[PDB]
């Protein structure tokens, strides 16, 4: 079973450095070119860099040449991406991907594809400081009731939300984050439930903002009377 | 395959 | 300098075949691979070397490359097929080159939103700010208008909205709108309402609450 786990990354100041790592297993790392591909928020896929399997050769997109350095350790099944002199344009989700490069008599003809991808890690390049979010309940003051949690004032992205520790998944809507004029993100997570289950069935949102090490459980119920 | 070679030449 | 061209969006009815085009000069001798990227997920290889299919990918998804246009076709489109699709090739000038991507929209029947309003929590009120939330749930098409009214006064620009991607089972959208006020401004008014306009609604729909009142 092919596995690629990415580490490092997160938040960094412009001009500073970050180093990504990609740990690999379940395949013959010695026979595969290993790559970095990134995606700017809401934008398309862009190839960043490649490392050949055994000859030590390295390849870069024009956008990153000189600032970024890919390297590998076959004896350890690890790919690294040293990212120096970071810019706002470097803000993106970075994926490490195993590539397949094919048998051509001469060059000029190429078949390069990415058959396995890591989950991806967000790299934010900003002067703004890490802030943990506040978690507030969203509750009503017909047959269907809506409940939720407002995850307000955090930086950088991302946050994750589950309900009832993952036991409640149907009717869940976790909205894309909106950046407020303050330079802090905010997001809401909601769930629709039968009105007759309120004060009978307990509903709790589990929020996690790994960048600030914040983990909150908030009960979403109507205001007591 | 190129057996892991990204580019040849 | 070499570029791969994709339409920014493609719409298809369920059970119909969606066709995503990929264009580039002299595409005939190039090998095109395709990636499916579902919301919040890593890209997934769906086609490699113009027309080859990986193991795990359904028979419905197949690739093609004839002339200067590469083609991704999905037989009998289902709601779970809503995703961003990327074509990818190689060129001496760029090395690995990607298309801009194409969002696949699933065409379903009109669905009116269900509307909900949430007062700010007494807890947040201690911080000096009040957030009022309006939820527009399970609607189609994406276009909807949310208007905030405070003591019947139409609110301008003190709100922000967010829309989900098309739902993977029912092809609807949901929208959240947040009205932000200072605690002092919030306490100065009684009636907070969100008024919703949408193609599926024969009149505007308003949800409200009175500040305080349990």
């Amino acid at each position: 079973e092919v596995q690629l786990v990415e580490s490092g990354g997160g938040l960094a100041q412009p001009g500073e450095s970050l180093r990504l790592s990609c740990a690999a297993s379940g395949f013959n790392f010695y026979t595969y070119a290993m790559t970095w591909v990134r995606q700017a928020p809401g934008k398309g896929l862009e190839w960043v860099s490649a490392s050949s399997s055994t000859d030590g050769t390295t390849y870069y997109a024009d956008s990153v040449k000189g600032r970024f350095t890919i390297s590998r350790d076959n004896s350890k099944n690890i790919l690294y991406l040293q990212m120096n002199s970071l810019k706002a344009e470097d803000t993106a989700t970075y994926y490490c991907a195993r590539a397949v490069v094919f048998t051509d008599s001469s060059a000029y003809y190429y078949s390069k594809y990415f058959d396995y991808w890591s989950q991806g890690t967000l790299v934010t390049v900003s002067s703004a400081s890490t802030k943990g979010p506040s978690v507030f309940p969203l509750a009503p003051s017909g047959g269907t009731a809506a409940l939720g949690c407002l995850v307000k004032d955090y930086f950088p992205e991302p946050v994750t939300v589950s309900w009832n520790s993952g036991a409640l998944t149907s009717g869940v809507h976790t909205f894309p984050a909106v950046l407020q004029s303050s330079g802090l993100y905010s997001l809401s997570s909601v769930v629709t439930v039968p009105s007759s289950s309120l004060g009978t069935q307990t509903y709790i949102c589990n929020v996690n903002h790994k960048p600030s090490n914040t983990k909150v459980d908030k009960k979403a119920e109507p205001k007591s009377c | 395959n190129t057996n892991g070679s990204w580019h040849i030449n | 300098s070499y570029e791969l061209t994709q339409p920014p969006s493609v719409s298809v009815s369920p059970g119909q075949a969606a066709t995503i085009t990929c264009s580039g000069d002299k595409l005939g001798d190039k090998y095109v691979s395709w990636y499916q990227q579902r919301p919040g997920q890593s890209p997934l290889l769906v086609v490699y070397q113009d027309n080859k299919r990986p193991s795990g990918i359904p028979e419905r998804i197949s690739g093609s490359n004839s002339g200067n246009t590469a083609t991704l076709t999905i037989r009998g489109t289902r709601a779970m097929d809503e995703a961003d699709y990327y074509c990818q090739a190689w060129d001496s000038s760029t090395d690995v080159v990607f298309g801009g991507g194409t969002k696949l929209t699933v065409l379903r029947t009109v669905a009116a939103p269900s509307v909900f309003i949430f007062p700010p929590s007494d807890e947040q009120l201690k911080s000096g700010t009040a957030s009022v939330v309006c939820l527009l749930n399970n609607f189609y098409p994406r276009e909807a208008k949310v208007q905030w009214k405070v003591d019947n006064a139409l609110q301008s620009g003190n709100s922000q909205e967010s829309v989900t991607e098309q739902d993977s089972k029912d092809s609807t959208y949901s929208l959240s709108s947040t009205l932000t006020l200072s605690k002092a401004d919030y306490e100065k008014h009684k009636v907070y309402a969100c008024e919703v306009t949408h193609q599926g609604l024969s009149s505007p729909v308003t949800k409200s609450f009175n500040r305080g009142e349990c």
